[PDB]
């Protein structure tokens, strides 16, 4: 919202690297920010680069949705067109280059032909988009890129497509996800860089150590100059975006408890929260209980929105218990979280014989072994 | 070079000649006469003519030996190859040669002036405009029709695959590059008559004109059981093959 705003402040004061990233929902995000510029900036279709074949180019992508814009904009209302063809064909023959697992030598005096020496599929990307945004009548391209949670290593190959082809100031970059899995696919492919006898054989905690520390700060460096901090976005986050304790509240957000709900029912977000807690909870209206739920208006908004959206409907529900209605939405909130901690598993082995084998479970996970028994939700993990 | 050294030969031996080199001469000659002859009655050979120098080679030949071409209008026929890799190579081949043909005649700003890709000798080409001085070129690809195997689903089923094959492959590359079709001026089935009757190819034929194959071509009445049977095969092809005005057959010797 104003996050977004301020991103498209900051873009649209960059055409006068170029990449914006943007930390983390992420998706709702970015959607909205492309919406928002619909100073001539024509924005791309946004990239789920998880949602593509494992055998396509983050260019070949571009070029297809560059093709789409640029022929649709052309059959509104020529030679502009003749001239695109011939760029569009030499992409297609200088394209073998990225695919070829060898050197076909025939691509040598296929690089022959004739303006920097050879067959630079980058420059030849930046005639595209030079034809593009002159036709187009726009100042730059925005490449609009998803976060790559679902695959975090197709995004590696967004990366090269970056560096080696939108180092073009015509261009603009919009990455979404978290740089922490950038750095170990960045890390894990620098590793790869290395020679397998190399490592075979200096196995040994010295040379294990310089080769970390120059790895790590390759690593560093690369992504210093990949995602230069400047246009990075922090995002704020729902919690940050609701009073700690009730001395803030920018922007109160609200929801939606009942069918009802006509704008005037909402229950706040924070009160609501509280309510299904200390509730569900027999909790009492305490300090600890407040804390309780700050440690989880943290959560990421789909678990938490999915959370108090089973709570709610299945309180309706059967008013036409409070501790097992959100006992049940906890179960499936934290499933996998549960189901990595190892604790009991089947519904129908509740009892309170396995409630007491899991609290000494979950005490012993979490160390503490003094105050464990309080199930605080203050452990450093968030399982 | 030969027609050199056997001048040469017979210059030194326009008096006399030793007698072994004269029996190695008719020796010789012999074996090139009856190889030549089983040649003439009868495939990596041919592949062995896929470079832009048999092509070339027939081009000058049909050029006579003055300023204009000795022809006007030359049909170039060639046979499919079931590897797209193999098709796009034999094209190229062709024409390359047909492009240095003319160039061997005509001085014009040609583009590329070593073209190496099939669009570049298309765009070296359609510069070229219809003067007649040198040959005009038509290629057309052969449809070969062996005997239908023991056993199969329909007479002739696996031949079909294998002609369907290489006509997907051919309108596959009139698709990528749509101007070949200026060049690529009719389809032309031959072989033996007997292997397969006519009709296994009317729809391979309609599939091609929708592809944009203009002209279609069908040996008949060359070879046959009967006379009767050779007219029959005939007509049946008028009646059957999407031909249109114009259209030519072939032999049709019934
Ligand atoms: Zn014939």
């Amino acid at each position: 919202k104003s996050l977004r705003d301020q991103l498209v402040e900051s873009i649209r004061n960059s055409i006068a690297r170029n990449v914006f990233f943007v930390d983390g929902g992420k998706t709702t995000f970015i959607n909205s920010v492309v919406k928002s510029l619909n100073v001539n900036i024509k924005c791309l279709p946004t990239i789920d680069p998880t949602k593509l074949p494992r055998h396509e180019p983050i260019l070949v992508t571009v070029t297809a949705r560059l093709n789409k814009m640029v022929s649709d904009k052309l059959k509104g209302y020529r030679k502009q067109k003749e001239q695109w063809q011939n760029h569009l064909a030499q992409l297609q023959r200088g394209l073998h280059l990225l695919t070829d697992k060898e050197y076909k030598p025939e691509y040598f005096s296929d690089a022959l032909k004739l303006s920097i020496g050879g067959q630079d599929l980058s420059e030849i990307f930046e005639e595209l988009v030079k034809r593009a945004c002159e036709i187009l009548d726009c100042k730059a391209i925005l490449i609009t890129f998803d976060d790559i949670d679902t695959q975090f290593d197709a995004g590696w190959d967004v990366l090269e497509s970056i560096r080696k082809f939108f180092n073009s100031r015509k261009l603009v970059v919009v990455a979404t996800g978290d740089l922490r899995l950038y750095s170990q696919l960045i890390r894990g492919k620098q590793y790869e860089n290395y020679s397998k006898t190399l490592l075979e054989q200096e196995k040994e905690s010295v040379r294990l150590a310089e080769r970390g520390y120059m790895v790590e700060h390759l690593e560093q460096q690369y992504l210093l100059k990949l995602f230069p901090v400047q246009k990075r976005i922090q995002l704020k986050t729902m919690l940050q975006l609701v009073g700690e304790k009730g001395k803030a509240g920018k922007e109160e957000i609200k929801v939606k408890t009942e069918p009802s709900m006509q704008d005037i029912d909402a229950i706040d977000v924070r009160q609501a929260i509280g309510d299904a807690v200390r509730e569900g909870l027999n909790l009492r209206e305490g300090s600890d209980a407040d804390m309780y739920v700050n440690e989880l208006l943290k959560q990421p908004v789909r678990l938490l929105m999915q959370v108090l959206q089973d709570f709610y409907t299945k309180k309706y529900h059967a008013t036409s218990s409070v501790p097992n209605l959100l006992r049940n939405a906890l179960y499936g909130s934290m499933l996998s979280n549960i189901y990595r901690a190892g604790l009991n598993y089947e519904q129908h082995r509740f009892g309170m014989d396995s409630l007491c084998k899991d609290i000494f479970t979950y005490v012993k996970q979490d160390r503490d072994f003094n105050t464990g028994f309080y199930l605080r939700p203050q452990s450093e993990s968030e399982a | 070079s030969e027609f050199c050294w056997l001048t040469g030969l017979l210059e030194k031996w326009r008096f006399n000649a030793p007698e072994g080199l004269e029996r190695l001469l008719w020796i010789y000659l012999l074996i090139q006469n009856q190889y030549l002859t089983l040649l003439v009655q009868r495939t990596m050979t041919e592949l062995r003519e896929e470079t832009e120098k048999s092509y070339l080679s027939r081009f000058k030949h049909a050029h006579g030996a003055g300023v204009y071409s000795q022809v006007r209008y030359l049909e170039g026929r060639f046979a499919p190859k079931s590897d797209p890799n193999k098709m796009q190579k034999l094209l190229f081949s062709v024409l390359r040669g047909y492009w240095e043909y003319l160039s061997a005649h005509m001085s014009m700003e040609w583009v590329h002036e070593k073209p190496l890709t099939i669009s570049q000798v298309l765009d070296n080409l359609e510069l070229v405009e219809p003067h007649g001085k040198c040959v005009e070129l038509a290629l057309v690809p052969h449809f070969i029709k062996r005997k239908p195997k023991n056993g199969e689903a329909y007479p002739h089923a696996l031949l079909f695959k294998d002609l369907k094959n290489q006509a997907a492959i051919l309108m596959d590359m009139l698709k990528s590059e749509p101007r070949l079709t200026g060049w690529i001026r009719g389809v032309d089935a031959a072989a033996n008559e007997m292997h397969a009757p006519p009709e296994l190819f009317c729809p391979l034929f309609r599939v091609l004109a929708k592809s944009g194959i203009a002209h279609f071509t069908y040996h008949v009445g060359e070879d046959f059981p009967h006379l009767i049977s050779g007219i029959r095969s005939i007509d049946d092809a008028l009646r059957f093959l999407p031909l249109r005005n114009g259209d030519r057959l072939g032999h049709c010797t019934a």
